[PDB]
């Protein structure tokens, strides 16, 4: 698809059957979603951007359907206020910015 | 290192 | 341009005469400027990220040119890390994400 930006861009994400709404952020490096179990080893991680940072858990080969897309890359887990969808995955759903 | 940048209108 | 997303989509802007480095941020409803001097008549406002806030000076109608495309629209200015080009300008140079 392609979306225009005078709304947010969230998309419903499914991890695992679990239905989501996420935030498809061009600013973001990395995803990050709300705290939730996911299957495999972790690693702390700090993220931050505007204002102070926060500590996330880092897991990985975490398959997410995005869109329609199914992919597989490194989700990171912590309180962030907003669901996020970072370049890590964007790319691999091949998503670009047009104008 | 800062690599998120969410902003958010309150 | 069609941008990809392995790198930061950083663009060329200009703003009071200066030459600045900026974010193209989906995740960001907002233009937020690093710390600098700018004319004009300005109303402090708080904003959220990722894991906290910032207070801003908010600037309206402040044209600014972005990737060769001269917009008219607010900008804030303060402690952001990084430069970013939100959604209130993104939509000024019909820029969408596309996959």
């Amino acid at each position: 698809p392609q979306i225009t930006l005078w709304k947010r861009p969230l998309v419903t994400i499914r991890i695992g059957g679990q239905l989501k709404e996420a935030l498809l952020n061009t600013g973001a490096d990395d995803t990050v979603l709300e705290e939730m179990n996911l299957p495999g080893k972790w690693k702390p991680k700090m993220i931050g951007g505007v204002g102070g940072f926060i500590k996330v858990r880092q897991y990985d080969q975490i398959p997410i359907e995005i869109c329609g897309h199914k992919v597989i890359g490194t989700v990171l887990v912590g309180p962030t206020p907003v669901n996020i969808i970072g370049r890590n995955l964007l790319t691999q759903i091949g998503c670009t910015l047009n104008f | 290192r800062p690599g998120n940048f969410l902003q958010s209108r309150l």
